[PDB]
């Protein structure tokens, strides 16, 4: 309402900020599958047992996963366990019914990793050796021509049809050069 | 966010970035308005801002505050002004670059803050490894031409683009020197 | 399609402003009404830009008579032409012969002073013209710290400035 209304409209708070989640939707299972499993699960008698899980779309995942891909830490996706980012088991999306979901966003998180370990190693140079200081500046020169290109793929989604396969697949020559 | 981060950066604090002098510029980072997405690459670029007022400060606290000046190297003299001229000097391309951000936030205000952190990733090296070197001779009451020596050792560095950096503010403190010993010799 | 939803670092040229607003609301409910902002947004840029440029020729500016981080930049950018007519102030004479022969050499560079601007810029960015009279409006505060804005006259003038 009047700026709560603005805000709800042009920028999102809806998992992130507790405004629980009244997406529209076409329904009908190829994008109604968690809902079709769950009142499956109901029918054949779990006993109950609700799984509380508190439904993020699906481009605000790629979208988050891309700024912890680049480079930059602290998202809100994406528990961490010690300074290891791991799956979220807290959110959900309308179909895949959340065991997909947990594998793909898995592989992700294993980069997230090797990314977070070597930015951190970066930064505890800054706060000599003449050896280590001109590797790190390598590394930081890989990463600089690594983090535009998924910055610019970041800008071109505001400018179309984006899932997961086309965004993982065109990040395969930076995601082999990462290991 | 477009013209506020500018501001921020140009060494303007404002409402938003607020003004300590134990922790420099800070978002305010208690509303929930804004994310932690956001949050991390805003800190980043915070850093840039704070050690850029401390450089202003320091350059025009000594430089152009007496006529030409009893003595300390690291309160007065002509070394440490001709320092404070090397270090403004070298950092003019920090005002032509946020002058070019400027004109992108014309072009399209809805670019990502990501293009804005890459731009200015370049200076995120380069600023924290300037400010030692200033905060060095300050500190211990470092005198006449140590403070060339000290500036020396540090051009020896294992980054380029600060060495570079560096050895324009030695070719500065070098052409006193030159200007005195023209007349002297 | 309904779009993307970018956030409130990439949403802005409106809910920028929006935002300014909520902050300035929130400010003044958190102190009581007793902070008062005097609208630091509205007049825009090219107004303000005509305003701080005729503040550097020697005539008065919109808020000073002899966003809200536009107070820092303004402040600093507004001193700098007080201080100029400060100057026309000691300068305004037609006694020692040196003396007056020193206060038209420091017309020859006031003149100058009053043409570097509106000889360079028309009207431009508001970052500009604080970065571009950065490096001589320096000079001009070093001018009121050199003069007397007990002094020097005349003979005493004519040893001390050699």
């Amino acid at each position: 309402p009047d700026d709560r209304s603005w805000l709800e409209h042009h920028v999102v708070h809806q998992y992130w900020t507790a405004r629980p989640s009244q997406f529209p939707h076409s329904l009908h299972l190829h994008s109604n599958l968690a809902a079709v499993w769950d009142q499956h699960l109901y029918s054949s008698d779990p006993l109950y047992v609700p799984d509380d899980r508190v439904l993020v779309t699906e481009t605000q995942v790629i979208r988050e996963t891309l700024w912890l891909l680049s480079g930059v830490k602290k998202l809100f996706i994406f528990q961490l366990i010690d300074g290891k980012v791991t799956v979220r088991n807290n959110i959900i999306v309308t179909h895949l019914t959340h065991s997909c979901l947990r594998s793909v966003l898995e592989q992700i998180a294993a980069y997230g990793q090797v990314v977070f370990r070597l930015q951190e190693f970066i930064d505890e140079v800054m706060g000599p050796f003449r050896t280590y200081q001109a590797f790190m500046w390598a590394l930081y020169k890989y990463f600089i021509s690594f983090k535009e290109e998924l910055a610019e793929i970041e800008k071109c989604i505001i400018n179309t049809t984006i899932t997961l396969a086309i965004v993982v697949d065109k990040l395969a020559p930076r995601l082999s050069q990462l290991k | 966010m477009i013209h506020e981060l500018l501001l921020a950066l140009s060494g303007y604090p404002g409402s938003i970035f607020t003004w300590n002098k134990r922790s420099g510029l800070q978002v305010s980072q208690d509303f929930p308005f804004l994310h932690p997405s956001e949050t991390s690459v805003l800190n980043r670029l915070c850093r840039l801002g704070t050690d850029y007022i401390r450089f202003t400060e320091f350059i025009e606290q000594y430089t152009g505050h007496v006529q030409q000046q009893q003595g300390q190297g690291g309160l007065h003299g002509i070394y440490l002004r001709a320092f404070c001229t090397g270090l403004d000097s070298v950092l003019q391309p920090y005002r032509q670059a946020l002058l070019d951000l400027e004109q992108e936030f014309l072009g399209d205000p809805h670019l990502s803050i990501s293009h804005v952190n890459y731009f200015l990733d370049q200076f995120q090296l380069l600023f924290p490894s300037v400010m030692v070197v200033v905060e060095q001779i300050k500190s211990q009451k470092i005198h006449g031409c140590q403070i060339l020596e000290t500036v020396y050792k540090h051009s020896c560095g294992g980054l380029p683009p600060v060495r570079s950096a560096l050895e324009k503010i030695l070719a500065v403190c070098h052409g006193v020197m030159y200007k005195q010993l023209s007349a002297w010799m | 399609g309904h779009r993307e939803e970018p956030y409130l670092t990439e949403a802005g040229r409106d809910a920028f402003d929006k935002f300014c607003r909520l902050h300035q609301g929130e400010l003044q409910l958190l102190a009581g009404g007793v902070l008062q902002a005097p609208q630091p947004v509205l007049v825009k840029e090219c107004e303000l830009v005509k305003d701080v440029l005729n503040v550097l020729i020697g005539v008065v500016s919109a808020t000073f008579s002899l966003p809200e981080s536009i107070s820092s930049l303004l402040s600093e950018v507004a001193e700098y032409g007080t201080c100029y007519t400060r100057l026309s102030h000691f300068s305004l004479q037609p006694k020692g012969l040196v003396f007056q022969a020193f206060t038209s050499g420091l017309r020859r560079y006031l003149q100058y002073y009053r043409a570097c601007v509106l000889s360079t810029p028309p009207t431009l960015s508001l970052l500009t013209i604080g970065f571009l009279f950065k490096k001589l409006g320096r000079q001009l505060r070093y001018l009121a710290e050199l003069c007397g804005v007990a002094f020097p006259t005349g003979v005493k003038l004519l040893s001390y400035l050699y």
